[PDB]
């Protein structure tokens, strides 16, 4: 097999929900309290949320 | 919970039952058969005509 | 913030470099965070 | 982790059964990636047996 | 908490397949009699009460 | 046959109106709605070149 | 005609991504390794990398090159500057788009690396690379002679067979080298011929899609 | 330091018994012990798919 | 870290060569146990590399046409953290306490 | 004739080179067979 992965949907100081695509063995967990990074510095500008 | 039962082989008619776990609520189970086929393993030998 | 490995300096982008690479006259961070206040 | 954790009815069936014990994990602080844990491929383990 | 003419519901735990005990409530003793049944789980994740 | 989509215009998939050296993101918008298509390969191979 | 087969990757660009084991630490790398597939027999792996191969920095065709991304600016080197290894050195065959075909021995990781004027780029990922013999005599390097058997190797040419990978719109990549300080305000200089957008919470909530 | 994380074991329950299907990615210690006066501990290194009752 | 006279310089090796102290940059020095290693930093007589396990260690640099090397039979070893015995550290997982060499020269 | 590998082009001398090296602009076969009929 081949575990397919989706690109991470980041909302800067908001909240997200789970939209099922009904793909096989599909998991969708949503993680709060993130501070992500790109090569060009920080992505969001909040500390939490 | 392994539950075994038996259904008559007759289409159209709903078949009803329940599952009584000894200290819990009864769980009703309904099976209504619609279309029951029987497909043999069919092996062509030849055709004919006029 | 804080690097996981103890003797490291953290760039602007989160990349950890050694602490002896900060203020050395050579760019190592994206946009020179080790080359700001020397 | 065994034979037939992936079950497609024909070779080009476009409907597959997947039971691969896929679990999503929490990403590292300051990193955009999707971490996951799952049982390894059972077709490879069947080729090993 | 007791009302004037209401009915108070308690929760208890037992090992008895035919439990019967005198329930003391603040002056008086009432007899509680019944027939318990086996639970649904074999192995649980909390110790015994 | 199989008719692809760019608007409410069912055009033949081997006959594109545009090219990639002309439009930067309209060939991309044509390949947007045409992912679920049995003639995606025909559409793309005819739609890159002139 | 090979350009009718390269025409798909004219539509795309290389990108930078996260490599947990770079030349010094854990960086953002031009040569991030998405996957390694090694299911053929006689030592052939198939890397899916973050770079692209067989295309030059404009979008035309050149023979043996790697087209990677570098902080936005898409640069290139010849393919014989790139080396990789598992436990021994491997040998690159060719590339096509996001993929590469090496001839690797067995090991427990892949390390692709190339070198600029002085900056050395690398990416190591803990992906097992396995070596599979044919038949019933277990070798590790294939022999000089013998008999021939029906094996399965990765094909050496790009050709449209029924297996596709999926493209998407890229997101917005925050870039620091744009925002600068004037005397009292915040100066944003978007790159030429390219829009941007700025989001601040210095006063209230803010959004502005500025174009050049 | 970042350490890996093994796949979730597949626990099957029975009357006074726990079975464990264990598919490891790389070799992994399974350390069991009873919560009584005799713990009867079991320190084992499992490297392959293995069922432990 | 020193120049060929005695003052600061960023990423360089300083070595005695039959009396006359010379220097080269530190990206010209390679070393390998079994696989190639990666030099992080140097400070005085000491160097901080990142090597995989192997039963020897070889350091070598190259002059214009003269190659210098030293191999010693010292076991270089790799140590996982926790109850999973990886050989290369992973891409993700639960954070755990460890004890590594500090990068700075404090 | 034919190469054993699934996608390789056979030169005059029998050396198999990959298929995308045929008519690419660089000499690969001895005497360049790959660079004859483009
Ligand atoms: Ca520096
Ligand atoms: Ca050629």
């Amino acid at each position: 097999y081949k575990t397919g992965m989706d690109s991470p949907a980041i909302k800067c100081c908001g909240s997200q929900e789970c939209t099922p695509t009904y793909r096989p063995d599909e998991q969708c967990k949503v993680f709060t309290g993130v501070y992500p990074f790109m090569w060009g510095g920080a992505y969001c500008f909040c500390d939490t949320e | 919970y392994e539950h075994a039962t038996t259904m008559p082989s007759q289409a159209g008619i709903s078949y009803n039952t329940i599952v009584n776990r000894a200290g819990y609520a009864p769980l009703p189970i309904s099976i209504t058969p619609t279309k029951i086929k029987l497909i043999p393993t069919v092996n062509l030998e030849y055709v004919t005509c006029h | 913030n804080e690097c996981n490995i103890p003797g490291n300096f953290m760039c602007s982008n989160g990349r950890c470099i050694p602490g002896a690479w900060q203020c050395d006259g050579l760019p190592d961070c994206f946009d020179k965070s080790d080359e700001k206040e020397c | 982790g065994a034979f037939g954790d992936i079950q497609s009815r024909t070779v080009s069936s476009s409907d597959l059964y997947a039971n691969t014990n896929l679990v999503l994990q929490r990403p590292k602080a300051g990193a955009i990636h999707v971490p996951y844990t799952q049982a390894p491929s059972g077709f490879e383990q069947w080729k090993k047996d | 908490e007791l009302t004037e003419q209401g009915s108070a519901t308690i929760h208890f735990s037992t090992a008895n397949i035919h439990p019967e005990f005198r329930l003391q409530i603040c002056t008086s003793y009432v007899t509680c009699k019944g027939d318990c049944h086996p639970p649904k789980d074999h192995i649980v994740t909390h110790p015994q009460y | 046959t199989t008719m692809c989509l760019l608007a409410n215009v069912t055009f033949p998939c081997a006959q594109p109106p545009i090219c990639y050296d002309r439009k930067p993101a309209e060939t991309l918008a044509m390949l947007s709605v045409n992912v679920d298509n049995p003639g995606y390969d025909e559409l793309l191979e005819a739609a890159v070149k002139c | 005609s090979t350009e009718e087969l390269f025409n798909e990757y004219k539509l795309t660009r290389p990108y930078m991504a996260r490599c947990i084991r770079c030349a010094v630490g854990s960086c953002h790398s031009p040569i991030a390794i998405e996957a390694v597939k090694s299911d053929g027999h006689d030592g052939y792996v198939r890397l899916q990398t973050s770079s692209q191969y067989g295309l030059d920095s404009s979008g035309n065709l050149k023979g043996r090159t790697m087209r990677y991304d570098m902080h936005g600016t898409i640069k290139e080197i010849p393919l014989h500057q790139v080396s990789l290894y598992t436990s021994r050195p491997c040998h690159i065959v060719d590339g096509h788009g996001y993929f590469l075909l090496a001839r690797c021995p067995a090991g427990d990781s892949i390390t692709m690396e190339f070198k600029k004027d002085s900056v050395r780029h690398s990416c190591s990922v803990p992906y097992e690379v396995k070596f599979n013999p044919v038949g019933r005599e277990l070798y590790t390097h294939p022999p000089e002679h013998g008999v021939e058997q029906a094996c399965q190797v990765y094909a050496h040419d790009a050709q449209n067979r029924g297996a596709y990978v999926e493209m998407h719109l890229p997101g917005s990549e925050v870039d620091s080298s744009l925002v600068s300080l004037s005397g009292s305000s915040v100066t944003v200089t978007p790159p030429d011929g390219t829009s941007a957008l700025v989001e601040c919470e210095c006063g209230g909530t803010k959004i502005s899609e500025t174009i050049n | 330091c970042t350490v890996p994380l093994a796949p979730e074991p597949m626990i099957t329950f029975g009357f006074r018994s726990v079975s464990l299907k264990l598919h490891p990615k790389n070799p992994t210690y399974l350390i069991t012990r009873q919560l009584a006066d005799e713990p009867h501990y079991t320190h084992e290194l499992i490297s392959e798919p293995a069922v432990r009752n």
